[PDB]
C-alpha cells in the first residue's frame, strides 16, 4: 500500500570565485652618444659722427 | 599527481575506474573520473 521511492537533493558547502585579469612588468635602460662641429663666419660694419 | 592503487579483501576487479578527490584547506580543488589513461586492466588481491 506504501510506494517504494527515493527522494535526492543537495546542499551547497562552500563558493569559490576567481577573476581574470593580465598584470605585467617592465624595465628598460638607455645608453647613448653624441657630437657635435660648427664653424661660423660673420661680418659688421658702422659708421659714427 | 603520482599515484599507485592497492586491493585487499577477497576479490579481483577487472576495468577499474577510480573517481579522486583533491583538497587544500576545506575547499575543493576538483573531482577527477580516471580517463582511459590511467585505468587498470587487472587488481590480483594483495597487490598493487
Amino acid at each position: 500500500l506504501v510506494a517504494a521511492y527515493p527522494i535526492v537533493g543537495v546542499g551547497m558547502e562552500k563558493l569559490i570565485i576567481s577573476t581574470n585579469e593580465h598584470a605585467s612588468t617592465d624595465q628598460g635602460k638607455t645608453v647613448s652618444r653624441a657630437t657635435t662641429n660648427s664653424k661660423t663666419e660673420s661680418n659688421t660694419a658702422g659708421v659714427s659722427v | 599527481a603520482n599515484v599507485r592503487y592497492y586491493n585487499t579483501g577477497t576479490a579481483p576487479m577487472y576495468k577499474v575506474t577510480p573517481t579522486t578527490n583533491l583538497v587544500l584547506d576545506g575547499d575543493t580543488l576538483s573531482t577527477i573520473k580516471a580517463q582511459e589513461n590511467q585505468i587498470g586492466n587487472n587488481l590480483s588481491p594483495g597487490d598493487t
